[PDB]
RNA sequence: GCGCGGACAGUAGAGCAGGGGAUCCCCGUGCUUGGCGAGUCCGCGCACCA
RNA sequence: GAGUACGACCACACUUGAGUGAAAACACCAUAUCCCGUCCGAUUUGUGAAGUUAAGCACUCACAGGCUCAGUUAGUACUGAGGUCAGUGAUGACUCGGGAACCCUGAGUGCCGUACUCC
RNA sequence: GGGCGGCAUAUCUGUUACACGACAACGCAGGUGUCCUAAGGCGAGCUCAGUGGGAAUCUCACGUAGAACACAAGCGUAAAAGCUUGCUUGAUUAACGAUUUCCAGUACGAAUCGAGACUGCGAAAGCAAGGCCAGCGAUCCUUUGCGAAGAAUAGGAAAUAUGAACAAAUCAUACCAGAGGUGUCAGAAUAAUUACCACAGGGAUAACUGGCUUGUGGCGGCCAAGCGUUCAUAGCGACGUCGCUUUUUGAUCCUUCGAUGUCGGCUCUUCCUAACCUAGCGCCGCAGAAGACGCUAAGGGUUGGAUUGUUCACC
RNA sequence: CGGGUAAACGGCGGGAGUAACUAUGACUCUCUUAAGGUAGCCAAAUGCCUCGUCUUCCAAUUAGAGACGCGCAUGAAUGGA
RNA sequence: UCGAACCACCUAGUAGCUGGUUCACAUCGAAGUUUCCCUCAGGAUAGCUGGUGCUAGUAGAAGUAUUGUGCGGUAAAGCAAAUGAUUAGAGGGACCUAUUCUCAAACUUUAAAUGUGCAAACAAACCGUGCCUUAGCCAACUGCAAGGCCGGAAAGAAAAGAAUUAGAGGCACCAAGUGGGCCUUCUUCGGUAAGCGGAGCAGGCGAUGCGGAAUGAACCGCUUAGGGAUAUGUGGCGUCAAAACUUAUGGGCUCAUUCUCGAUACGUGAAAAGGGUUGGUGGAUUCCACCGGCCCCGAAAAUGGAUGACGCU
């Protein structure tokens, strides 16, 4: 079976990335890096939580796959599944290696995990008011699924965008914000004067 | 395992960002005398007459020049005594170093207060130690605390 | 590595002292003698008993050898050699293509 | 896709002024510019021609950090003061640019009527005295990026420099009537051009067909009549060298200051919104 | 390193791959350089002090 | 106030769009008997002067892109020295010192020589 | 540990490497014993890879090099260091000049700056004694080249020397420069087996106990998708995550090699608990009987046999 | 070079289809050697897997015997039975 | 006596290996690293050490600053900059355009701290357009180069934070032992890890005791002629055990039942997770959520036993 992640929660060594110089990485267990409805627009979503890291580790990548489907579940049950936008923000991109104290030591890989830091970003659930309870309880379980210690805190942000969430409304309604996606920039007052830019 | 000429030289001997090319003319057009003071700072571009990499950010005086080249001897420790390496190098691989500029101009100022003195004329005023006391009238005076607002900006999120 | 046949080279001598040319042949050693002072010596020493005297070289490990070229002067006798790179195919060719 | 964008003109690094003016050829310059060493930075002179559409140029100039020094210049345009008052950018005019600019920079020197060099234009080679009596003075030749062909107009300077007391090393190969079969010149050929029998015998042509050599026949400028005009005009510049032709407002536009211009930016932006 | 035999028999023919008629015949096909001397590859039998 | 030739530093000089240009230049330009070179007087070479600023070039403009110098980021990140410091630990703060970078924002948009020539 | 394997044995890039230099691993990713008369030298023209518009390869714009430069890599290079082409042999010689790298500041290999000769290219300034940086070799021996002729009354400024009583001609030596090679690459001329075995030693080094570790084995917690008619938790528990234990095996090599008797069984005593039975008690899906799970508890008990050396196993 | 000689030393093959259900394969195609293990014998003092499978022996059989043979690696004076 | 008998002799065979190697105290005092070696249990070689000295005793000094002037691409930062890796939408199935989620030992525009070259007036440098010399450079030169000679001036280096020195420099000769190291702090490479294996810097032990951490080569303190007094360091002050004969006319917190709560720097007994007491923050009408302190649970091993023992609340 599969060496506990325990025994690869040390870290201390040089990043080791799937390169050309280092072959055989099997892929990582998690690929959805974005559960619920991606496509909702910023203005639907004013509520932000994300889950804080609290230490300097290393998280394999199945503990990550397993966070996001115990976040989806419960969202599912307990709310729906187009009220809520959950990103995965860690990416395992250090490969883990396997000796299968011996000659010519030096192991193969057999997994890939994220370095991940103290005040890093792990989740980020993008909700509305009403359904903050849910995203509370959601996001513990999905933090028991994680090693070391997390911290669940609101973000005071608009969703995922970079505004606060208390002055978003009045520069949209300001039409200073452009809108792209899931996230909006705002705009600066340089460059040609197009029918954007005015504002 | 591999030691090199130029092992170990891909930043060293590599031209620094959106300043890549051949040497320039003032380069070309610097005299250079024995008793000179030079830098050797290899020029990647050349790669002829190319210091080793030791000898890259050293300075050292000018024994001999040839045609196209420049001698200089290097202070090089090794073990319990420092050595006087001659190298070789063209050129375009030694800067005039301004080791004494100091120094020169230190005995030019004494040259010009001894002739202004031969001559009576007015020395200049003598600057004042910064460290000596007196009396502060300040403009404006503000409390130094630590407030609420510290504290809760510094906070992300 | 293909080669000229001949060549045009400073000659060296009082004859041509100038650039002239030369005539192309590879080296090739010549035949040991039997009555070179170290094959006298060493016949000496290998007769009678005792077996082999000296080492025999076996742990060859070289697969090409240094080319050398005689070149002649078309004025004089004068040879003079030259030591190229080692190299598995030395040919002399004209074709210069 | 792009290739001109943002990242693009971030790499970027800009060619020298006078290479992308497309006007030094710097590998050139600098082992034009170059000197041994142990020469510790003494005088070194080229001799720079740059002929343009309508002006022949010529300068002795000398190499320095802050720019480079111009000791003496002589002017394809400047010759009318001397007779030759057509033609002024071919042969014949770039001969007699090169020997006034050798006689006004020797003059300059002191050293002439020391170095006379030949009196009379034959066309024929000698080899220069260099260093590599009392030794002329000496100039390397410039081209800068004009095609070194046989006959060009930049060696027709230089045989005038020679023929005015120069020592600028050269070989005949590009003197015109070098024929590179046989390895030798034609002497005659070379002293035709640069008396201008060639164009002589093209205007005598051009007067048989019955828009060019117009300046010419404007005047009567009899084809028969060219050389004694070359001959007296080189006769006349090594007379007198420093002879030359015979002798605020402003255009400049207003830049608008920073402030100027932004205000103008937020007045467009206020008229903008209003109209919309 | 030295000697030999061979690049089928030779002083350019023979075997035979592909060709017309009833296994027969007929078209084809084939080691270098020099005026008989000096090189390249296979083998054999022999030499071995850097 | 400009131009040409040679230049030094090599974007505050570059790139993209538009606009204006006195004189003299610069250049487009016209042409191939000769020197010379091309499949092609396209380039290049020779000889020239009927025309034109249309382009090159020079100056102006752009809430232009780059670039340069500032500030902000921030005494933050990181770090030399210390503890029988805290913490299970990962780590962290503290004590004596050093001290960034990007994002973003403000300003700016070549300059110094030699000679010769035009206003 | 040794053996088998491999080459970390000579050696080159990048990284390891900690912003001078130096820096190890049977560390990582790769190279090297060649190849080139042009793939060397020089001059001159030209611009590459890719795009876009257009012609049943040719065209015009863009194009900071995203190509190329023999071969691995790094660096460098755009009127070139690339491509084409013209003519060349500086890939020669070079008076024992100096220097760098390795370093003992020794050689070897590779480099760098020169002085002289004779030259190539170029109008010229200049640029070239190989292809930048890896691509290679002591003594002794063998072997080749150089010491043309013509001069001198006398060994000189300029005639190679010797074979020792001496003269000629051979022959053999010598002096300088190279080649033939040592890859264990500072350079012996080398097949196995030993259980019939021997010696000096080694705990600098393996096999057995003990020690560190705990991957592997073993035994547990947390969270809660699910299984349980229904119902996350009576019972259990995916996918994750945190432990504990030394009853397994591996890893190490610290103790012992002038010796710590080595598997199992037998016999005998003692200890532990993560509890099979025996005593109490909770709880279940607990009607009763039989059971499941848990708690306190190690006081007491836990067999007889077939096959197997067995421990394990399973009858 | 050319012959002879195994009671000289010794050696003595695979993969790819096939018979009215399934099988396994008399049959066939092929790759191939100096020859391809014949008569016999066997989980044998020779069988790794293995305590092989079946029968018998016992209440119970990693043992014994009799069978079976895809024989890691049985076999004919290296003598087989 | 036999995988080559016995006796005498060559033979005191050779051994890079094992064992031994005999009086005192005095002055000094290491190395386990470099290069080469059929070299790895051994040598040569340089270094470290001793003994000789030689030389004009403050000189040509410095494991340190400062000021001036060079060198650098590691930490950090970046992917809205090149090269590679990478999630998702948005505008013109894919492509593009603007970015956005994440990031690299063999990526980087930028870029520290700590470092590392050179200089900071006595064989030097400065001034004179001073003289001589040169087959050197330059077209020549009174210009440039080089060696000298003749003089002048020299806070002998001011002032501006504007150094300091238990700061005599140079030069040799002859030799020993070492050439198995190991530990720790920061930095780290391989390994799940190791009291594992390999490196960088610096201190150590080895070679070294003394005082202290009960005990311990290496931790803390301090390092040492043999004696007294006084005072400290680290560590202590209930008894063991010198010191509060159990100090204060100091504030809080803490209860713990067979594993003993705590008093364990290094280090030598722990987590995820959860709940008595008394603190904090933010809301609602005393309760709601959240965050600390101390304590408790989570917490199972084999002889009887260990904050060192007793004990202390
Ligand atoms: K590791
Ligand atoms: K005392
Ligand atoms: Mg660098
Ligand atoms: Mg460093
Ligand atoms: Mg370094
Ligand atoms: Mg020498
Ligand atoms: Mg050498
Ligand atoms: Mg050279
Ligand atoms: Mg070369
Ligand atoms: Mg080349
Ligand atoms: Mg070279
Ligand atoms: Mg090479
Ligand atoms: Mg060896
Ligand atoms: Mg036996
Ligand atoms: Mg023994
Ligand atoms: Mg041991
Ligand atoms: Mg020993
Ligand atoms: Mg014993
Ligand atoms: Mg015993
Ligand atoms: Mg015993
Ligand atoms: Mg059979
Ligand atoms: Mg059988
Ligand atoms: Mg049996
Ligand atoms: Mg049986
Ligand atoms: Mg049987
Ligand atoms: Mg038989
Ligand atoms: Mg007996
Ligand atoms: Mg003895
Ligand atoms: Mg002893
Ligand atoms: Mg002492
Ligand atoms: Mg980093
Ligand atoms: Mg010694
Ligand atoms: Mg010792
Ligand atoms: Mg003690
Ligand atoms: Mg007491
Ligand atoms: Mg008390
Ligand atoms: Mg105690
Ligand atoms: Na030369
Ligand atoms: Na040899
Ligand atoms: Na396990
Ligand atoms: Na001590
Ligand atoms: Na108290
Ligand atoms: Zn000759």
């Amino acid at each position: 079976a599969r060496r506990p992640s325990r025994c690869y929660r040390f870290c201390k060594n040089k990043p080791y990335p799937k390169s050309r110089f280092c072959r055989g990485v099997p892929d990582p267990k998690i690929r959805n890096f974005d559960i619920g409805r991606r496509r909702a627009t910023v203005d639907e979503f004013p509520v932000c939580i994300h889950v804080v890291s609290r230490e300097l580790e290393q998280i394999a990548s199945e503990a990550l796959e397993a966070a996001r489907i115990q976040a989806n579940k419960y969202m599912v049950k307990r709310a729906n599944k187009d009220v809520f936008h959950m990103r995965t923000r860690a990416h395992p991109f250090h490969v883990l290696r396997i000796n299968k104290g011996m000659r010519g030591a030096f192991g193969k890989p057999n997994g890939v995990c994220a370095r991940v830091r103290i005040g890093q970003i792990l989740l980020s659930m993008r909700t509305k008011e009403a359904y903050v309870p849910q995203a509370f309880e959601a996001l513990r379980r999905a933090k028991m699924k994680f090693p070391g210690r997390q911290i669940i805190v609101m973000s005071k942000y608009w969703g995922f965008t970079n505004i606060l969430r208390t002055e978003y409304e009045a520069l949209r309604d300001a039409g200073k914000l452009e809108q792209r996606g899931t996230h909006c920039k705002l705009i600066a007052p340089k460059g040609k004067i197009t029918m954007r830019n005015v504002m | 395992h591999s030691y090199g000429y130029k092992s170990g030289t891909r930043h060293l001997f590599a031209k620094k960002f959106r300043k890549h090319g051949v040497p320039s003319v003032s380069t070309i057009l610097t005299n250079i005398k024995v008793g000179d003071y030079v830098d050797v700072v290899a020029d990647s571009a050349v790669r002829e007459g190319m210091p080793h990499k030791y000898y890259h950010g050293r300075t050292g005086i000018v024994w001999n020049v040839t045609p196209r080249g420049v001698g200089v001897i290097i202070n090089k420790p090794v073990r319990t005594r420092t050595l006087r390496k001659r190298i070789c190098v063209r050129f375009e691989h030694v800067r005039k170093s301004r080791c004494q500029e100091a120094f020169k101009a230190k005995e030019h100022q004494f040259q010009a207060y001894l002739a202004a003195k031969k001559a009576g004329k007015a020395l200049p005023p003598l600057q004042k130690s910064s460290r000596l006391g007196g009396i502060v009238r300040p403009k404006n005076v503000e409390v130094l605390a630590r407030r609420v607002a510290d504290y809760e900006a510094m906070v992300p999120y | 590595v293909n080669y000229p046949k001949k060549k045009v080279m400073h000659c060296g001598d009082a004859r041509c002292n100038a650039h002239k040319s030369f005539k192309v042949v590879q080296y090739k050693a010549g035949k040991a003698r039997l009555f070179a002072r170290g094959k006298r010596r060493y016949d000496r020493k290998q007769s009678g008993y005792g077996g082999q005297t000296k080492p025999v070289f076996h742990k060859k490990a070289k697969t090409t050898k240094k080319i050398v070229l005689k070149l002649q002067c078309s004025g004089c006798k004068s040879i003079r050699q030259v030591v190229l790179k080692r190299t598995k195919h030395f040919e002399l060719n004209d074709k210069k293509k | 896709k792009v290739v001109k964008n943002k990242a693009y003109f971030k790499r970027f690094q800009v060619k020298y002024r006078r290479r992308r003016e497309g006007k030094t050829d710097y590998h050139a310059r600098r082992q034009m510019v170059l000197q041994d060493k142990t020469k510790f930075g003494s005088p070194k002179y080229r001799l720079v021609v740059r002929i343009t559409n309508k002006d022949i140029i010529a300068q002795i100039v000398q190499a320095k950090i802050v720019g480079d020094e111009v000791v003496m210049a002589a002017y394809a345009h400047e010759l009318p003061a001397f007779g030759i008052e057509h033609g002024l950018t071919n042969y014949a005019a770039a001969y007699a640019t090169g020997l006034l600019l050798a006689r006004r920079t020797l003059a300059k020197l002191g050293i002439a009527d020391k170095f006379q060099g030949a009196k009379e234009a034959d066309g024929s080679y000698s080899a220069v005295r260099t260093k590599k009596e009392r030794f002329p003075f000496k100039a390397i030749l410039d081209v800068g990026l004009a095609r070194t062909t046989t006959g060009a107009r930049v060696f027709g300077v230089l045989k005038g420099a020679v023929d005015g007391g120069m020592a600028v090393p050269h070989r005949p190969n590009r003197f015109p009537g070098y024929n590179k079969e046989k390895s030798s010149l034609d002497a005659k050929v070379h002293r035709d051009r640069i008396f201008g029998k060639h164009v002589a015998d093209y205007l005598k042509q051009v007067k048989e067909e019955a828009v060019q050599f117009s300046k010419y026949m404007a005047a009567k400028v009899l084809p028969e009549s060219i050389e004694g005009m070359y001959k007296k005009a080189h006769a006349a510049i090594r007379a007198d060298p420093s002879k030359s032709l015979p002798k605020h407002k402003s255009y400049k536009t207003k830049k608008l200051s920073g402030a100027e211009k932004r205000a103008a930016a937020k007045a467009k932006v206020a008229a903008i919104r209003e109209r919309l």
